[PDB]
RNA sequence: GCAGCUUGCUACCUCGAUGUCGGUUCUUUCCAUCCUGGCCGUGCAGCAGCGGCCAAGGGUGAGGUUGUUCGCCUAUUAAAGGAGAUCGUGAGCUGGGUUUAGACCGUCGUGAGACAGGUCGGUUACUAUCUACUAGAGGUGCCCGAGGUCUGCGGGUAAGCUGCUUUUAGUACGAGAGGAACCAAGCAGCGGCGCCACUGGUGUACCGGUUGUCUGACAAGGCAUCGCCGGGCAGCUACGCGCUCAGGAAUAAGAGCUGAAUGCAUCUAAGCUCGAACUCUGACCUAAAAAGAGACCUCUUUAAGGAUUCCGGUAAAAGACCGGUUUGAUAGAAACGGGAUGUAAGCACCAAGGCAACGAGGUGUUCAGUCCGCGUUUACUAACCAUUCGUUCCUUUCACUU
RNA sequence: AGGCUAAGGCGUGUCGGAGUAAUUCAGUUAAGGGAAUUCGGCAAAUUAGCUCCGUAACUUCGGGAUAAGGAGUGCCUGCU
């Protein structure tokens, strides 16, 4: 099974699971459930939310 | 016609106006009727990606304005499963005016496309960039 | 009056629709016997699903060669004991019961579903058997047996459930030799089912208790301004002027669900014996985790979790031998959030 | 000549009321066959037509005008058949039309008024007595007492129906143009039965942000539709997922064999062989209350066993059903695993500023705090204590017992 | 006005318990499509306060007009 890592919370996608949000001009994204969809889609930054991976890679240099 | 692996809903209904997406000179097109489709009492014509269906042009050149064409869905908003499991879906609905074997009447299409009418159409595939 | 055609709503091949008279499904036909002599049947209980990833093997599928996500019932099946035989006799109006031979040694459980029967006849009841064979009276042989919830956790009860199964032979004299053989014994899933073949599925299905003509039949509900105007789930009409009477292929509100289902031609894909390969973090939902062996069902199976599921072979395949199926990764994800 | 599905003719029933037209919902019947199955003829090369015979198992749809039936039109489709059931169906619905009282236009009348012409407006009553049907229970009948496992007199079914693409094959046929079929495979539409690993909806458990106000302020809470907004587990659910065959027997139209009346010939007069989506069988659901009221086995007749109490849910409108009961993990508590939300209060440092007081807010303690109608371990508390049927009741109408 | 609280008057707009079906009266939410429903957008949804910019055909010159169509809005510190 080839690994696909989700965009928002960057957390492994386990296989036969998960989504695959394609965007107008080409951009794909790779979402591990609805959570991290509708914190996609509402506006929020994944660097912003603190739970998230990227959010605490700006976390521990604060 | 040759069967697909993926499994795709019948999302858009027979009245929906979707916004097509090659250079043939339209803009947006009314959706009549799903080629091979019997249907049952009460139920509304449906089409989902790589199904032919007739339209009707709505917004565009005054010369292709107010015709009856043949159009085939390229992508669409209601999610779909991939055959290893996994699920796609788009933030747009979309069409292009063909013939009836498949030809696109435009050379250029704008956006992706999914890759199972790229399988289904070749000639689509071909003309279209960049597909997902 | 220009008629606009519809299908029936519902189907009335499973009426009446009533409540099945007991918990455990009962098999009315069994399959043609096409090899060396082996029980017909098998019991276990359902836990829930999962899912795998195997390499698509289907013979002229359009997915060949390609890994798939297939969904999957895994079904707990502890080792059944055969403790009787009974032998049945031809006439005109059709088989009737002749004689049973029950085993010396039983499970002190089985108290609580009958008393126990005592070590009478067990030679001679056999010899009386093969005298019967011999003098030609007896036309076929089936076997009773019962499973021992006692071994897993999940499934509360701790009484046996009685059935009879078949033998399945080329003659009357192999299946008498093979029952006096394996009467009395502990039989594995394995002896009955090679890995890869297909089954047939037997449950009570889930209940809901009375339930209306929407939810029972299907029928459509009230459209448009008549939405609001008294009757929205209520059925149209009853019947016409003529015949004065309402039809019984009317629909109407009654028991729905625990009713008595067959499924054909689900694929085994794993036997397995070790149950920490299945089994989710945090264990299934409302039952546990898996304690014994167990297998895997390609698709649903009818009826809810810790319920009996009975297995035979195949009664209507059309398909050649299949072959063992590559399992790659088994999900072992939680099933809670 | 047939039918009574159009309009007429009659006045036999109903005026101390049998609620009209069309549409909607749901069920069924007919064949005079639109498609699907099988055959025959052709002025049938192939493809496709034309005409007729058997066949009622399945299908017969979506829309624009119009109150419409009817009819016209549009794009699909294998085809988008026609009739009956109080012109099926208002103690089911609707109220567009017609059929009250108001008013306008045209034409009649001297006038009140009228139209068989048009237009706008205009109340839809009832708590089901009997029967029928759909499901659920309690008795009595058959029966040694009780339990279990079966058989199957019967009942039901459409459980599947129909297309597109590929191979056969650019082959047979045809001057060319064009262009099939037996078998084989996949996919799809509709129908049926089920399920909840994946996806979507809900989720008035739960977590967070925030407005107005009240409890003196912080903290914690109340009310405003859950106040509103964001996320969401379990469960339920579809827009998600799984399965959904033949083979055989006897036949219809029809095609043949044998064969005489009628030396020959003849498919028929006896007899025989093939032959359909029809019929039966085979799958599937139900079925000892099958009055011929069943078979077999086991346990035991002051017992086996059954009920009630008690702890529960794979079940549940009431009943019923399925489990456990110390010789025990049935339900709950505690801890842990797996999850939901999003980093708690106080404390410290900084903060645009301000002489100061104060300061929205940020960073650290802190993947924190709060919560779990899920699991594991664990007898920590509760499944204890009992009653009742398996004796007609008293009488010594008794085989008992003071 | 609507919402939240005083004083004052009440728990009497005079039947309770239990929590488990169908159906029914009144509400909350709903993927993709968006009148395809129906005699007919009936019913329900959309918009909504205030400030600023801008405002058509027609006109009895009074109007149309809140036409249409766009932007801003909280809290804290210091002020004019
Ligand atoms: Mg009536
Ligand atoms: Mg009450
Ligand atoms: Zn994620």
């Amino acid at each position: 099974m080839e690994q696909r890592k989700c965009y928002f919370c960057g957390k492994m996608l386990e296989p036969g699971t998960g989504k695959l949000y394609v965007k107008k001009d080409g951009s794909t994204y790779f979402m591990c459930s609805s959570k991290c969809m509708s914190n996609f889609a509402l506006g929020r930054l994944p660097r912003r939310t603190e739970w998230t991976e990227k959010g605490k890679i700006q976390l521990k240099k604060a | 016609m040759k069967g697909m692996r993926s499994n795709i809903p019948r999302a858009l209904n027979a009245g929906a106006q979707i916004a097509c997406v090659d250079n043939t000179g339209a803009k947006v097109v009314e959706i009549i009727s799903v080629k091979k489709y019997r249907g049952v009492k009460n139920r509304m014509p449906c089409a989902g990606i790589g199904d032919m269906c007739v339209v009707s042009v709505k917004k565009g050149t005054p010369e292709m304005r107010k015709q009856v064409l043949l159009a085939v869905v390229v992508r669409q908003k209601q999610e779909f499963r991939r055959p290893d499991g996994l699920h796609v879906s788009f933030e747009d609905n979309a069409m292009v005016i063909t013939d009836e074997e498949g030809i696109p009447k435009g050379t250029d299409i704008k956006g992706p496309v999914a890759r199972e009418v790229a399988e289904r159409f070749p000639k689509i595939g071909t003309t279209a960039s960049i597909i997902v | 009056m220009a008629s606009i055609h519809r299908p029936k709503r519902g189907s009335l091949a499973f009426s009446p629709r009533k409540r099945a008279k007991s918990h455990i499904p009962r098999f009315r036909a069994w399959p043609e016997a096409t090899g060396e002599p082996k029980l017909q049947s098998f019991a276990g209980y359902k836990v829930g699903m999962t899912h795998v990833i195997m390499v698509d093997d289907t013979k002229n599928s359009l997915t060949q060669g390609m890994e798939i996500s297939v969904p999957v019932t895994v079904i707990e099946t502890p080792a059944i004991r055969v403790a009787a035989i009974r032998a049945y006799a031809e006439d005109s109006t059709g088989e009737k019961a002749i004689a049973e031979v029950w085993a010396a040694d039983l499970d002190p459980e089985l108290k609580r579903r009958i008393p126990i029967p005592a070590a009478g006849n067990q030679a001679e009841a056999l010899e009386n058997i093969g005298k019967l064979i011999e003098e030609g009276r007896v036309s076929d042989v089936r076997a009773v047996i019962y499973t021992l919830p006692k071994s897993l956790t999940g499934v509360p009860k701790k009484v046996p459930d009685i059935m009879e199964s078949g033998i399945s032979a080329r003659d009357l004299g192999t299946k008498f030799e093979y029952s006096k053989t394996i009467l009395g014994t502990l039989v594995s899933v394995t002896d009955v089912f090679k890995n890869g073949t297909l089954v047939d599925t037997a449950a009570i299905t889930i209940g809901k208790g009375t339930q209306g003509p929407v939810k029972r039949w299907g029928i459509q509900l009230m459209k448009g301004k008549h939405s609001r105007q008294g009757s929205l789930r209520q059925v149209g009409t009853l019947g016409a002027f003529n015949p004065s009477r309402v039809s019984w292929r009317v629909p109407q509100m009654g028991q729905m669900g625990y009713h008595q289902r067959t499924e054909f031609n689900k694929r085994i894909l794993k036997i397995g014996s070790d149950g920490e390969e299945v089994t989710p973090e945090g264990g299934f939902i409302n039952y546990g985790l898996v304690r014994g062996d167990y297998i895997l069902i390609k698709g649903s199976v009818p009826g809810p979790s810790k319920r009996l599921i009975r297995l035979r072979d195949p009664i209507r395949a059309k398909k050649a031998d299949l072959g063992e199926p590559n399992i790659l990764y088994i999900s072992r994800e939680s099933k809670q959030g």
